[PDB]
This record gives C-alpha cells, sequence and structure tokens, in this order.
C-alpha cells in the first residue's frame, strides 16, 4: 500500500522539528572524522572507545607504574 | 455487541441451561463479527449435543455448523447442518445459508453418483430431511422452472422421479425435450 | 445454455485434464529418445582418423 | 504584481500532460487491454496500478491550485456516455468538451460541486456494458485527490465520499461477485480505500461499524480466494488489533489458517512486521529474530529507510535482550542514526550493565522511547541488565569468586549469588556443571561446536532444510520459464 508511511515521515518531522540542525552539526563534529570510513569496523571502534570513555581510557600510560606494583 | 467477552465460555461450561438458551441466542449475533472465539466452547458444544440431555439439538448444531466451515472443512459442518434434525428456517440471500446449501447440494448430488452406479446391495442410508430441503428449495427453483435448471438440476441428482414432475407444467414441451436429449448428449 | 455450460464444459474439462499425463510421457520419453539419439551421433566420432588442414 | 502576474500561468499546466495522459494510458490502456478477455489476462494492470500509486504518493500537485486552479473537479471520465454504440460524435465530443474550457476562462469551484457525484452511475456510468471495471477504475483514481487534506472539515466530506463509495458498489457489491480481474483489483482497491480513510476512522471515532463488518465481507471474500486482498484485509484488522485489542484467545494461534500465498512482494515485510509486532510482546528469541531481521532485510523496492527504521527499532530493542546487540553496521542512511541517537548510549550500555548509573541514565534523559507507552519492555530490561550481565558471565570465566566477580557484578552476597546464577541456568540457553566439594561452585561451560561431534544429527536438519528451501527455488526458477512460454 505504502500510505502508512506518511504518518512514520510525520514523526521524523517533529523529530526534525524538536533540534533545527543540532544533532546534524554536533554529530557531524564526529562524523567528519568518521566520513568516508568503513562503518562496520566503527562499531567495534566505538564500542571499546564508549566502553573506555567513562574510566581507562588509555590505560598503557599507566602499565609502566603497574608492573612494578603488580 | 461485545468482541472478547469470555463470560458466555463459562454460561456453555455451566449446568442448568436456562441460563444457556438465550446466552447462544445472543452467541448467533456476535458469532459473525468474530468466529473463532468460539473455538475453545467447540468441544463442549459437541458434548452437549451429542447426548440427548439439552432439548433443542439445532441449537448447538447449527452454531457448530456454522463455526466449523469458519475453522476447518465443510464436512464437519455439513454433518451437523445436516445432523440438526427439524430445521425451521426460512430462504435468505445470507452467506451462511447459500453456503451450507450449496455444499449441500454439492455433496448431495456427490451421493447421489456414489449411490447411481450401485442400483442394488450396500446401499447407502439417505436422510429424508436431505429430501426434505433439497426438494424444498428445489421446488422452489421449479415454481417456474425458468426453463434452464430444470433437466439440468433434475440430472444432476440422478433421482427416478425428479424429472416427471418438471414436464408436468412447462411450456414448448418439444423444446423442453429437445434441450433435454441436447443436454443429455453432451454430457 | 445458461445452466448447461457447466455440464457441457466437464467434458472440456477431461479432455483438457487428459492432456497432463500425456504431456509428461511425451516430455519423459522425448527426452530418452534425445540422449538415444545423441549417443548414437555422438559414437560415430571415432579417434582413428586422417589429418587434414 | 507582475512576477506572479506574469509567471502565475506558466506552473498549473506542468502536470495536465501527464495526468491526462496518464488515466488515459491506464484507462483507455486497462480497458482496451482486458476488454475483449477480461477473465483471460489477469493481473497485467496491478503491478502498473499499485506503481502509479506509490509514483503518485509523494505528489506536490495541489500548492496553489485553490485559486481558480480547481477546474479539473468538476470534469470528470465522460468517455462514451449516454449510448454504447455510435460513439462518433462522442469523439468529437472528447476534443469539444476538453476545448471548451480552453477559449477564455471557466467557471470553477472547489466545495460546491461535491455532493451530486452520483448522477451518471444512476443511469450510465461509463457505457452501461463495462459498469464495474470502469465504475471502479473511474471513481476510485480521481476520489483522492479531492478527498486530499485530510483536515479542515474534510472528515464530513470523506463520510459522504464513504457512503458514496459503499452506496454505490461495496454496501455488499454492485453484483454479487464480480469474480473477474476488477474483482481480484477491486479488493485490493476496497482495502486501499479502506486505508485511505482509516485515519478518519482511528481519528476520532473507534471500531464498531465497518472493520467489525470486514469479517463478513472478509468471508462472504470466498474461501477459494488466493487470499492477497483477503489478507490485505486482514492486515487493517490486526493493526486495529495491534494498538489496543489484547486479547490473543482466538487470533493468536487461531488466525494461523493453510496461509496461501500472500506475498503482494510487499505484505512479507509489512504483514511478517505485524505478525513479529505481536508476537514480540511475549520475548520471542528464535523465530521472531530472524524472520523479523529476514522482513528487515526484505521491501527494498520503493523505500528500505524511512519505514525500517520502526522495524529496525524494534529489533535492536528485541535483540539486546539475549545480551548480544548489533548494532547498524552495513546500513547507511540518515533517518536510523537519527532514531537511534537517543536509544545509543543506553544500547550501548546494556552490555557493560552498570544497575545504578543506568538505572538513573534511563529515566535521566528519557523522553520518547519511554514515553512510547506501558514501558513494559524497558521495565522488564531494567532487570534484564543482570540477566544479560550474568550471561556475559557465562561468556566468560567458569570459576565464580565471592569478592572480585561478585563485587563486579554490583552483587556481593553467598546466597543470592549461587541462586541468582541457578536462576541463568534453569533457563537452559547455557551449559554449566553444578558441583559443591569446599563451598565454590564450579562450571564446565562447554561450548564447544558440533565440530566432531555427532555430525550428522547436528547438520542433518541443516542439509534437509536447505535441500527443500533450495529446492523449492529450484521450482521457483522452473515456474517462471513456463510463465514465460505461457504465451508464446
Amino acid at each position: 500500500m505504502s500510505e502508512k508511511k506518511q504518518p512514520v515521515d510525520l514523526g521524523l518531522l517533529e523529530e526534525d522539528d524538536e533540534f533545527e540542525e543540532f544533532p546534524a552539526e554536533d554529530w557531524a563534529g564526529l562524523d567528519e572524522d568518521e566520513d568516508a570510513h568503513v562503518w562496520e569496523d566503527n562499531w567495534d571502534d566505538d564500542n571499546v572507545e564508549d566502553d573506555f570513555s567513562n574510566q581507562l581510557r588509555a590505560e598503557l600510560e599507566k602499565h609502566g607504574y603497574k608492573m612494578e606494583t603488580s | 455487541m461485545i468482541t472478547s467477552a469470555a463470560g458466555i465460555i463459562s454460561l456453555l461450561d455451566e449446568d442448568e441451561p436456562q441460563l444457556k438458551e438465550f446466552a447462544l441466542h445472543k452467541l448467533n449475533a456476535v458469532v459473525n463479527d468474530f468466529w473463532a472465539e468460539i473455538s475453545e466452547s467447540v468441544d463442549k458444544i459437541e458434548v452437549l449435543y451429542e447426548d440427548e440431555g439439552f432439548r433443542s439439538r439445532q441449537f448447538a448444531a447449527l452454531v457448530a455448523s456454522k463455526v466449523f466451515y469458519h475453522l476447518g472443512a465443510f464436512e464437519e459442518s455439513l454433518n451437523y447442518a445436516l445432523g440438526a434434525g427439524d430445521l425451521f428456517n426460512v430462504n435468505d440471500n445470507s452467506e451462511y445459508v447459500e453456503t451450507i446449501i450449496a455444499k449441500c447440494i454439492d455433496h448431495y448430488t456427490k451421493q447421489c453418483v456414489e449411490n447411481a452406479d450401485l442400483p442394488e446391495g450396500e446401499k447407502k442410508p439417505i436422510d429424508q430431511r436431505l429430501e426434505g430441503i433439497v426438494n424444498k428449495m428445489f421446488q422452489r427453483c421449479l415454481d417456474d422452472h425458468k426453463y434452464k435448471q430444470a433437466i439440468g438440476i433434475a440430472l444432476e441428482t440422478r433421482r427416478l422421479d425428479v424429472f416427471e414432475k418438471t414436464i408436468l407444467e412447462s411450456n414448448d414441451v418439444p423444446g423442453m425435450l429437445a434441450y433435454s436429449l441436447k443436454l443429455c448428449m453432451s454430457l | 445454455d445458461l445452466y448447461s455450460r457447466y455440464k457441457k464444459l466437464q467434458q472440456e474439462l477431461e479432455f483438457l485434464e487428459v492432456q497432463e499425463e500425456y504431456i509428461k510421457d511425451e516430455q519423459k520419453n522425448l527426452k530418452k529418445e534425445f540422449l538415444h539419439a545423441q549417443e548414437e551421433v555422438k559414437r560415430i566420432q571415432s579417434i582413428p582418423l586422417v589429418i587434414g588442414q | 504584481p507582475p512576477g506572479g502576474g506574469e509567471q502565475e500561468p506558466p506552473p498549473p499546466p506542468a502536470p495536465q500532460d501527464v495526468e491526462m495522459k496518464e488515466e488515459a494510458a491506464t484507462g483507455g490502456g486497462s480497458t482496451g487491454e482486458a476488454d475483449g478477455k477480461t477473465a483471460a489476462a489477469a493481473a497485467e494492470h496491478s503491478q502498473r496500478e499499485l506503481d502509479t500509486v506509490t509514483l503518485e504518493d509523494i505528489k506536490e500537485h495541489v500548492k496553489q491550485l485553490e485559486k481558480a486552479v480547481s477546474g479539473k473537479e468538476p470534469r470528470f471520465v465522460l468517455r462514451a456516455l449516454r449510448m454504447l454504440p455510435s460513439t462518433s460524435r462522442r469523439l468529437n465530443h472528447y476534443v469539444l468538451y476538453k476545448a471548451v474550457q480552453g477559449f477564455f476562462t471557466s467557471n470553477n469551484a472547489t466545495r460546491d460541486f461535491l455532493l451530486p457525484f452520483l448522477e451518471e452511475p444512476m443511469d450510465t456510468e461509463a457505457d452501461l456494458q463495462f459498469r464495474p471495471r470502469t465504475g471502479k477504475a473511474a471513481s476510485t483514481p480521481l476520489l483522492p485527490e479531492v478527498e486530499a487534506y485530510l483536515q479542515l472539515l474534510v472528515v464530513i466530506f470523506m463520510m459522504n465520499s464513504k457512503r458514496y463509495k459503499e452506496a454505490q458498489k461495496i454496501s455488499d457489491d454492485l453484483m454479487q461477485k464480480i469474480s473477474t480481474q476488477n474483482r481480484r483489483a477491486l479488493d485490493l482497491v476496497a482495502a486501499k480505500c479502506y486505508y485511505y480513510h482509516a485515519r478518519v476512522y482511528e481519528f476520532l471515532d473507534k471500531l464498531d461499524v465497518v472493520r467489525s463488518f470486514l469479517h463478513a465481507r472478509l468471508r462472504t471474500a470466498t474461501l477459494r480466494h488466493d487470499a492477497d486482498g483477503q489478507a490485505t484485509l486482514l492486515n487493517l484488522l490486526l493493526r486495529n488489533y495491534l494498538h489496543y485489542s489484547l486479547y490473543d484467545q482466538a487470533e493468536k494461534l487461531v488466525s494461523k489458517s493453510v496461509f496461501p500465498e500472500q506475498a503482494n512482494n510487499n505484505e512479507w515485510a509489512r504483514y511478517l512486521y505485524y505478525t513479529g509486532r505481536i508476537k514480540a510482546i511475549q520475548l520471542e528469541y528464535s523465530e521472531a529474530r530472524r524472520t523479523m531481521t529476514n522482513a528487515l532485510r526484505k521491501a527494498p523496492q520503493h523505500t528500505a529507510v524511512g519505514f525500517k527504521q520502526t522495524v529496525h527499532k524494534l529489533l535492536i530493542v528485541v535483540e539486546l535482550l539475549l545480551g548480544e546487540i548489533p548494532d547498524r553496521l552495513q546500513f547507511r542512511q540518515p533517518s536510523l542514526k537519527r532514531s537511534l541517537m537517543p536509544y545509543f548510549l543506553l544500547t550501548q550500555a546494556v552490555r557493560t550493565g552498570n544497575l545504578a548509573k543506568f538505572n538513573q541514565v534511563l529515566d535521566q534523559f528519557g523522553e520518547k522511547f519511554q514515553a512510547d507507552g506501558t514501558y513494559t519492555l524497558i521495565i522488564r530490561l531494567r532487570h534484564n541488565v543482570i540477566k544479560t550481565g550474568v550471561r556475559m558471565i557465562s561468556l566468560s570465566y567458569s570459576r565464580i569468586s565471592l569478592a572480585d566477580i561478585a563485587q563486579k557484578l554490583q552483587l556481593d552476597s553467598p546466597e543470592d549469588a549461587e541462586f541468582i546464577v541457578a536462576k541463568a541456568i534453569r533457563d537452559g540457553v547455557i551449559e554449566a556443571s553444578i558441583n559443591h566439594e569446599k563451598g565454590y561452585v564450579q562450571s564446565k561451560e562447554m561450548i564447544d561446536i558440533y565440530s566432531t561431534r555427532e555430525p550428522q544429527l547436528a547438520f542433518h536438519q541443516r542439509i534437509s532444510f536447505c535441500l527443500d528451501i533450495h529446492n523449492m527455488s529450484v521450482k521457483a526458477m522452473r515456474f517462471p520459464p513456463k510463465s514465460y512460454n505461457k504465451d508464446l
């Protein structure tokens, strides 16, 4: 029928009317570093990236101190 | 009226049928709205139908005959529509009545073909009410005969005296015998 | 004519239905003949032969 | 004044050529195509009609035509009316009536000549011979155009269009069963109409007349149908049962029938999305996962972006329940991204499984995914975080400590550790060896695949099923060649 897509596109118009080009530019701050890059790898790199965003992001500089303590 | 009412199941699973009668009467109104809701009470309907406890076998056999063909094959609905005993029902343009008389005529002439090649011996029993309800609407067609279906349905039923009463009140007798033999030579 | 088209048409139902097993027989037999004649014209090509230019 | 006054008449007659040529090509092409043998040639104009509907769904036709450009409304078919034979003078009238409105001006209106649309169908719709196909093929295309812009007091006019449609053909029908290409097409035409005024139904009223009548009209559709139009008529009933019906004793496991060939090249995607939406409330893990992901991968013809974002949203919502949540990897479209932006933080927070923090993170900025209604699967998720986390522990090492991994799982107690881990063992999705020697709970956690471990019984059903699907695909490459050589 393809006629039920109209209210869904109206919901997309409401989501686009919530923030006017705010997620396109704010998310484009990372998309400019993510553009043309394979998005299949961005799920693993974003998985470990967001996983380590809270604490122990790099953790490679700390191993030099953890060698003698552990 | 109701759509997802489940109280009629408990009323149908209950004794003292003086409350079951009007509950089934109101069930016949919403059965066309929702036929699948009775599938849980079909077994109990069969239980109260097989025994001779309930006084009206047509109230159960009509519900079963109108839910079986909505659920599965027309055979199980036909066994209770033909097994409903005495049924007082006038001619209606409803889908239910035209389908039960459609399959009733189709299976009627089907049994007439299964029994037409065996004139004697192992004759299958045919109920009289089948002849009553087939010959009732059949005679209703034979009010004026419409000069098209008299010899046709008279030949499909493979019956002996079904066509002698058709040619009694008929115009253009040579046209009816010439059309009759013309139809007989092409089958 | 109106009601006679059913039972008159049943003869065409049988006449067209009888062609199913017939075309089954033709399609199952004519390919066996196709491999018969195929191997018969294949076995004509023999190894001993003369080489020209 | 000179800009729009001089550039005013160029715009309007832009769609005139494609609309007149389109209605003449599909009208004269369909009637002139199946006119000789309508019953023989079938389903040739079905894909044409649906492709024209989906081609006209995004029409920007009406933007300024309200000011003296509504002359397209009073006109209509006017093809061979009032007489079936001797249509030469009417062949001249075809140019006459189209040329009269183009000399100087034309008297036009918008809401004046709307009700008297039944003047011709009383005596002759088009030619008194092809009344059904010309009546539906005449009325049904042009009615949604005038009935566009559902708002602004058109609901009553839409009701007039309803009683006109039913009163002319579909109160029951024009004749009990058309039983032709306009019957099999009339199924999806009346169905598509029901989807057209379904917004009018759900707008202020509810189900107490027409969709309840759709059962009697649904089984009046004869049982010998291919169930294409009958199944499309079932789609609106199931969607009416989607928002709030909630009874599951009949349609669930009783609606399931012989299931004839109901494809429509869209109905697997949207119908399977419907039955997976209803089968998604009992937390179906095996069936709805693969079949709903397949339905996501289906329907690529017109749009796979604007509509698949909801089946994708529900898809990942029911995927994160199993502990393994696959995100958007192979699809690049700027709709599922913006749809998934609020849900991304929590769907990424599922695997880490922090109870106290993410519990506040959900309700913190949660507006739409928790404002979707009844918060059922998210209120199951709030305590499913620990079950997906302990399933990650099942994917982790065997030995369970009392301080390291118990403190890591935010659950430091001896009883509830083995108790809830045992509640994960009684599920049956994992394998463990419950042994108590000195107090520690061990586990064999053998997740070794069937390699060199009863292989024949392992992929036996894989060989049988794969050969069945590939073999019915062999039938699907044998039969279409027959549908090719059928005409020659």
